[PDB]
């Protein structure tokens, strides 16, 4: 329907012109023939005058000529939702990768651009979410239902952190999971992801039996990065609104906004600050708002958002962290630290860190461990050059206590057992507000810094100490 | 002139269509005019003369959803 | 069904390029520049989505779009409404969250209204103003005691992506509860979640009675995050010069907290650039000070002549890495009459309000005050500028002399005293009576970490042993000689016998 | 009280779906009554404009 | 519950949907007519369900 | 009306009307489009694109105009009125009274905004010190006649408090008029609290209103307004100089005015310069600055407001105003935090005219050496936080109680301030100031403590105030 | 003068841990934390002979 033929071929950008009375929509999607019986599809991103329209290779777009008839297929990206789309590896279309057969004709297909839900459809209700890892579930806890992110750099734990919350909370879900992987760089992800979701076990069934994975890898060309984060947010939304809960797990959210960025250059729009789409704002509304949790369903995101250089001042990390309900922060300097849970505490924060939601020691002893630390950064030039002997008494006692939270908040993980030589350790957030509250009573203070390095509860420093003797 | 065009829901005969280019002696006498079937206007009428539309469509007189929608 | 023979002739125009929520709509003569075009209902669509028709160049008008723009194909017809863009204003208004279109998006029913203001309009004018006098009780007190605010004055909130911006803004709104004043919060570009979980902290503490919403979330198209803040804005003008019923009076004071014109100057910007307009600095447009500063000098206390009313702006930007001087942070501290900077240091110090006095500053200053409040707030400012220059001799100089150690733990105790918990606002009498309790050396013998403590359970005393206290001192806020005898009495007896009964 | 304000907004729902439903009761019956009442040369004169 | 007597009330074409349309149509298309030169057949089936 | 031409296009603030190719208008010019309302839109030509397209900066909303709107070419630039009739009346950009007052008649000469500045022949190179009545700005950054000086600081240090507080001085203890440009003046602080203030009583029934003219090129005014508001001033202020008198200038902002030219050239499309500012900013500021000069005929003597984002001097707006000043005084919060409210510090406060061969030997005497024991006092304040003043001092506790009460004196109250505080004000003439600190700097000052100097007129006031104690 | 100037603080191997010859494994696990030992007593190699 509607056949009309290739004018440019600008990057993955390509314009075509279609007759008058049936040029494509907005957003429809627009296939090639390619020849071989396979089909590139692309999606119109804009429409420039008498049946010009522009659009997205989502594929290689390397080896076609000016010319080709491009047929449009009247409907946007429609992407496979349901049953049938859990334990299936996905790719920005819906077309499974992973040796199972296609997905079946019956099976509902919805389009990857959808409204996201209205005013009356949000839910505010917020509760703890405990994860094991102490940092977390201490500075910045978990909202069940609620969007979290942990920003980093390049060399710091973002995907061993997602890797460490999927074996701690994906075997007790009640519900499903997704897994968009976003530039992931498909080395970490299916190559691992998928591979440790197929041997945890729940009751008989894997982890991997109840996840939708759907994988826009750094491989693939802008479009399918582009695009890949709706198509996993299509494939959630279903379960999201016949009630059952989701475990969304974006990776690098930042490839997402770099791909729009290329896509945007390839368009001829004006860049905005440092290479940027003029439309950052407005795609990550796009993105973003489609994750929230509603009354019918509540969706847990756990996104990944990948820094330039280590700037967190970039556009694209800043337009992401008004968008959260808890914020994580890994440091270079703390990871090369080899405090490999690298948060840093101070530029960690959560909006359930209340003494009403999740409680009045929970709350008092985040809040004194924080001030701990921000007292320590301050005096941190006094320290550089002076040393410690000039600090009074007070401050001396506080810049200790300051380096033993630091140490401590370090926790082995059950999916690091290469890097450092120890079994991983899970540490509730019960256990965690316990141990640090004795960690400010002032227990511990004889104890050396060395013993709060990869431990898990006070006790197991203690043990350790006792050990060592 | 030649955005000049009279668009009905019901299909025209040549009487009919002559008779509306009649009416237009208002404007330009004998307008170059265009005819579209569109089906979907309920009655009425639409005449484009130039860059002016009067929509005396019965679709445009029930507003689309009513006053009270 | 009420047609006049419908005989208008609307001029129209073709989309011939539609893009990023921007069409240009080819032949659309005599279309003002700021009008509202139609996009009638089509095949396959029956609602009619707005533009703002912002570029009219030659033989070309380019068009922003208030909606989705997926269904605006090349060829279709827009017809140029001749109105400008308006939102329903008055007494239907209070307790909805409506969008910058004033379509109610709460779900609580149709908005009931029978005026509908411009958005955009010129500032009331030179004559029209009079001098700042009421002052708008936040109910933090170091906000009420060394930034005030005053009704009509534009008080910006500037600071990092975390340090409660946000949370002053709502403080502030919660505490104009019988204070005769309406509240207006404008989200421009948040998360439609975060909105929603304010609208529900007003809803908890009883805020709606006299709040509006007008939530423009970051979904939605940039066009309407634009227009975002001018409505509210043109709700707050029709309550400070039309006024609305309250409480059984009529109030004329408005409360106008725009959340994010950081993210509005983003919006604007996207705009600009989709425009194919030319960029300035930070690829932010030319116009973008002459915007905000459009829409913060409508913020305005008129005199009795023209009705007395007044309209308060509470402007709220965020910075990156604590940089103000970056192009919108420093455009909105040029336009505003006052700015509160919070920081992300001081906020994980211990200090919950996280006021940097130090820099914050406000223009009106204790014109902005009650009598009680200047009375007891100048050797309160002047003791924390003395901590302040003195307090580099606090970390590791421990010797110093008498006068110097004096002077450093007497603004420790002040500092301590400026903390407060969220959503827990206090009364101006609570605030100028423990003002009056510091100043006047009451508090020193107590130690520093009980201080706020101190101040809590001594509110509760006066919440409960002397309430005539509190009362004597809200009756007499007002006069220039504000210790009198019958005042400074019954308030240093209450001191003396709350530190006898309470050990501390 | 919120439970109140959600029973009021569920009657203004209820008052608005009354004219949304009330779509297929006036549309297809003005439909009919053009191909019937209206027939053809329903046009009218637009003298005026 | 409440919404259940609605949407029960508006299920009545001629009670409350069927008549203020038709007098709508009636007074929109034509010169207040109701059937004019038709509209009888559409009277009872304007709504068809 | 020379010329009638048609709108083409309407972007922003920028309006490109095309015209007649022989009657195109001038670069400066003009242009009135006719509103449907009685009412009229002046729009400023700042360039001649092709054939007989110009474009222009709008001054003024441009929410109402359509394309192929008529517009009528003035031939000249904005004409706006000088005499006496705008004595004691508020304008705008271009020159209509935006106060209650009824419109200005058409007997009244109107002149251009562009004028070119007087020649170099014509400076008067005479060095004279114009008599301010405060007694930092006296003693430490002397005010040039005919010359221009600058007041920095942050937000909230004083600035406009200062200059009205200027105002009300010279027009009541002098006959010197003056000249007000708010370039982007704040509605509250231009619309009231300047209005008011100046309704204080000069000798019995006239206020320092009554003699000043006020031009507002307000914030919500589009950037050419904001732009060309200051030469408004000056063109109203140059009737004044051209009449003999010597006119008094405050140009209430001078970054709004880098700003104002920084947005119209970013909206005319012209080529961004250094970080992103205008690439006529010192042609613009030099174009404002020349025209306040000391002629033979008479003198506009100016005093601008300048704010300084944080301590940032190097900022495109104070630099390019560097150059133009005789005088600069640099206002500090912290001094201002310490109740001393005109905060001018006196260090880093410098003049030109602060000679001994123009100010006098006495003068230049006086305010070096108060300036050298400012100087010792910022070390030996430092000196004392630790090792107290009384444990040991070789001449530093006289030389210290000596800088605190001076630094005290040059605190003064003004007659603006009596809404912030209350004391009515207080005006020294440059003769007192540096008698009284020639009294207070060797003895005859130190058994009076350090609480008397805190608000006072001359070193007279102060012990008025001592013996009054000591009844 | 160390010339494979490897900075075994920082460099890391995210895969290949397992594709490790056993032989090199074991020998290397204690070389590893011997190292890791030797970095955390280079900031202690200030001492005359304080620590023993
Ligand atoms: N006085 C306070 N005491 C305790 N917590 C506070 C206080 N003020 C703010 N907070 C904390 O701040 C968070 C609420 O968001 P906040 O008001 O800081 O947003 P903001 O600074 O406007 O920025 P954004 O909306 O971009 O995150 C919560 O975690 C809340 O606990
Ligand atoms: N919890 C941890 N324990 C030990 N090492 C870790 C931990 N987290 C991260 N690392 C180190 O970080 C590297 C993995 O970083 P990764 O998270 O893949 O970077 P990215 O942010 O690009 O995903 C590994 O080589 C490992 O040495
Ligand atoms: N002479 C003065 N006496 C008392 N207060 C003053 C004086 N000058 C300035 N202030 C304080 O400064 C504020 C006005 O500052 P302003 O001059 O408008 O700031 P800027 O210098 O940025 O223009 C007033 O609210 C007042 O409290
Ligand atoms: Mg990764
Ligand atoms: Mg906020
Ligand atoms: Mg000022």
């Amino acid at each position: 329907p509607a056949k009309g033929v290739i004018q440019e071929i600008i990057g993955v950008v390509i314009r075509a012109k279609f007759p008058e009375d049936e040029v494509p929509e907005i957003y429809n999607a627009i296939e090639i023939p390619l020849g071989n019986g396979d089909r590139l599809v692309c999606e119109v991103q804009q429409q420039l005058g008498n049946g010009v329209v522009k659009a997205v290779a989502m594929g290689s777009t390397d080896g076609l000529r000016r010319g080709l008839e491009v047929i449009d297929t009247g409907r946007p990206i429609a992407v496979p939702v349901g049953p049938a789309t859990l334990g299936r590896v996905f790719n920005v279309l819906g077309d499974p990768i992973d040796g199972m057969g296609p997905i079946g004709p019956e099976v509902e297909r919805r389009p990857i651009h959808r409204d996201p839900p209205s005013f009356e459809e949000q839910n505010t209700q917020a509760q703890i979410f405990e994860t094991g890892i102490k940092v977390i579930d201490l500075i910045a806890p978990f909202t069940r239902g609620g969007k979290t992110a942990i920003f980093g750099g390049a060399g710091v734990g973002k995907t061993v952190v997602i890797q460490e919350l999927i074996a701690n909370i994906a075997k007790e879900q009640s519900g499903f999971s997704v897994f968009a992987g976003v530039g992931e760089r498909s080395r970490e992800g299916n190559d691992l992801i998928h591979e440790m979701k197929e041997a945890r076990i729940d009751e008989n069934t894997t982890v991997f039996d109840k996840t939708v994975m759907v994988f826009g890898q750094m491989n693939e060309p802008p479009g399918a990065r582009l695009r890949v984060g709706l198509t996993a947010l299509t494939m959630a939304e279903y379960f999201r609104d016949e009630g059952r809960d989701i475990l969304l797990f974006i990776d690098n959210i930042f490839r997402f906004v770099q791909a729009g960025s290329e896509v945007s250059s390839l368009l001829g729009r004006m860049p905005s600050q440092v290479g940027y789409q003029p439309t950052l704002g407005t795609e990550m509304g796009e993105l973003q708002e489609r994750i929230t949790s509603t009354k019918r369903g509540s969706i847990t995101s756990m996104q990944a958002v990948y820094v330039p250089a280590d700037d967190y001042t970039d556009p694209a990390p800043a337009t992401v962290f008004s968008h959260l309900d808890a914020t994580i922060s890994l440091e270079r300097s703390i990871a090369e630290r080899a405090i490999f849970p690298a948060v840093d505490p101070l530029a960690s924060t959560s909006r359930i860190l209340d003494p009403n939601i999740v409680g009045e020691e929970h709350y008092r002893v985040a809040q004194e461990v924080k001030r701990v630390l921000q007292r320590y950064k301050d005096l941190k030039d006094i320290i550089a050059i002076l040393g410690m002997e000039e600090l009074s008494d007070e401050d001396k006692l506080t810049v200790q206590r300051a380096r033993k939270i630091e140490l401590f908040f370090s926790q082995p993980f059950t999916v690091a057992q290469q890097f450092t030589g120890r079994p991983g350790k899970y540490v509730p957030v019960k256990k965690t507000v316990e141990s640090f509250a004795r960690l400010l009573n002032g227990e511990g203070d004889h104890i050396p810094e060395s013993f709060f390095y990869m431990q898990g509860d006070f006790d197991d420093v203690l043990a350790a100490y006792e050990a060592s003797q | 002139a030649v955005d000049a065009s009279v668009t009905s829901a019901i299909e025209l005969s040549a009487e009919q269509k002559e008779r509306i280019t009649r009416e237009l002696q208002q404007r330009y006498g004998d307008v170059h005019v265009t005819y579209h079937v569109d089906p979907t206007l309920i009655g009425g009428l639409i005449i484009r003369v130039g860059d002016q539309v009067l929509d005396n469509s019965l679709r445009a007189r029930l507003s689309a959803i009513q006053r009270v929608l | 069904s009420g047609v006049d023979l419908q005989p208008r002739q609307v001029n129209v125009g073709t989309v011939i390029a539609v893009g990023d929520g921007v069409a240009r709509l080819s032949g659309l003569d005599q279309v003002v520049a700021s009008e509202i075009v139609e996009f009638p209902p089509k095949a396959g669509r029956n609602e009619s989505i707005y533009g703002i028709a912002l570029n009219l160049e030659q033989d070309s008008v380019a068009a922003i779009i208030l909606g989705d723009d997926e269904t605006i194909e090349e060829g279709d017809m827009v017809t140029s409404t001749g109105r400008v863009i308006s939102v329903p204003v008055g007494q239907g208004l209070l307790g909805r969250v409506v969008n910058p279109l004033g379509q109610p998006i709460d779900g609580k029913g149709p908005i009931v209204y029978e005026k509908t203001r411009p958005i955009e309009r010129i500032a009331p004018g030179v004559i029209t103003r009079k001098s700042v006098d009421t002052p708008v009780q936040t109910g933090i007190i170091a906000i009420d005691a060394l930034i005030p605010i005053g009704r009509g004055q534009r008080e910006l909130i500037i600071g990092d992506r975390q340090t409660g911006k946000t949370a002053v803004a709502i403080d502030t709104i919660l505490n104009q509860k019988g204070q005769g004043m309406v509240c207006i919060y404008v989200a421009i570009g948040q998360r439609r979640a975060q909105v929603a979980q304010v609208v529900g902290t007003l809803e908890r503490f009883g805020a709606m009675e006299y709040t509006i919403v007008v939530s423009a979330t970051a979904s939605e198209s940039a066009a309407l995050q634009y227009i975002a803040p001018y409505a509210g804005c043109a709700m707050g003008e029709e309550i400070m010069e039309n006024g609305v019923m309250l409480n059984g009076q009529l109030v004329k004071d408005a409360l106008i907290v725009y959340d994010d014109l950081s993210k509005h100057a983003v919006a604007y910007r996207q705009v600009s650039l989709l425009l194919r307009r030319p960029p300035g600095r930070e690829a932010y447009p030319g116009d973008v000070f002459y915007l905000h500063s459009r829409l913060l000098e409508r913020a305005a206390r008129l005199n009795e002549e023209y009705g007395g009313g007044s309209l308060t702006a509470l402007p709220v930007i965020e910075t990156q890495a604590n940089d103000v001087s970056a192009y919108i942070p420093t455009n909105v501290i040029s336009i505003t009459d006052g700015q509160i900077y919070l920081e992300s240091d001081l906020f994980n110090a211990g200090q919950r309000p996280a006021l940097n006095v130090g820099i914050s500053v406000s223009r009106v200053g204790g014109a902005a005050q009650t009598r009680a409040m200047r009375a007891v707030a100048g050797k309160l400012k002047g003791e924390l500028a003395q901590f302040r220059d003195l307090a580099a001799f606090a970390q590791f100089a421990s010797d110093l002399d008498a006068t110097t150690k004096a002077q450093i733990e007497r603004g420790q105790r002040l500092q301590e005293l400026l903390k407060q918990p969220q959503y827990q606002p206090l009364p101006v009498e609570d605030q100028v009576a423990v003002l009056y309790a510091a100043t006047n050396n009451y508090l020193d013998d107590v130690p520093v970490p009980l201080i706020t403590k101190w101040r809590d359970d001594f509110l509760a005393f006066l919440r409960t042993a002397h309430p005539e206290v509190r009362k004597l001192i809200y009756d007499n806020r007002l006069d220039r000689k504000f210790p009198t005898p019958e005042v400074k009495e019954a308030l240093e007896a209450a001191i003396k016998e709350f530190k006898a009964t309470s050990n501390y | 009280a919120q439970a109140e304000q959600e029973r009021i907004r569920m009657l203004s729902e209820a008052k608005s779906q009354i004219a949304d439903l009330v779509t297929l009761t006036a549309s297809r019956v003005l439909g009919a009554e053009l191909q019937a009442r209206g027939h053809d040369a329903l046009i009218a004169e637009s003298l005026a404009a």
